C-alpha cells in the first residue's frame, strides 16, 4: 500500500469462453463483445481486458 | 417522448415474449455495450425469466 494507489496489479476481465483447472492465459488482445470486427484498433466496442 | 431522474427511475415488467433485437440496426446508434453472467453472442439461443 503507498500514496496514489499500486498500480502493477493487474487482472482479465473479458475472454471468450471459460478456461480449465490449472491453466494459464497470457495472450493479450483487444476483444470485440459485437457483431462490427475491431480492425486490431481500440474503439468503439472495443474494450482491453 | 420523456424519461425519469436519477433520485425516481422506473421498472417495468416484460413477459410471454420473443426476443429479437435485430430490429434496433436500422435505427439506434448505442454508444455502450457491456454484458456480465452471459456470453453477447449466446443470447439468442437461450431464454430469460
Amino acid at each position: 500500500s503507498k500514496v496514489g494507489g499500486n498500480y502493477n496489479y493487474l487482472y482479465r476481465l473479458f475472454r471468450k469462453s471459460n478456461l480449465k483447472p490449472f491453466e494459464r492465459d497470457i495472450s493479450t488482445e483487444i476483444y470485440q463483445a459485437g457483431s462490427t470486427p475491431c480492425n486490431g484498433v481500440e474503439g468503439f466496442n472495443c474494450y482491453f481486458p | 417522448t420523456r424519461f425519469a431522474s436519477v433520485y425516481a427511475w422506473n421498472r417495468k415488467r416484460i413477459s410471454n415474449c420473443v426476443a429479437d433485437y435485430s430490429v434496433l440496426y436500422n435505427s439506434a446508434s448505442f454508444s455502450t455495450f457491456k454484458c456480465y453472467g452471459v456470453s453477447p453472442t449466446k443470447l439468442n439461443d437461450l431464454c430469460f425469466t
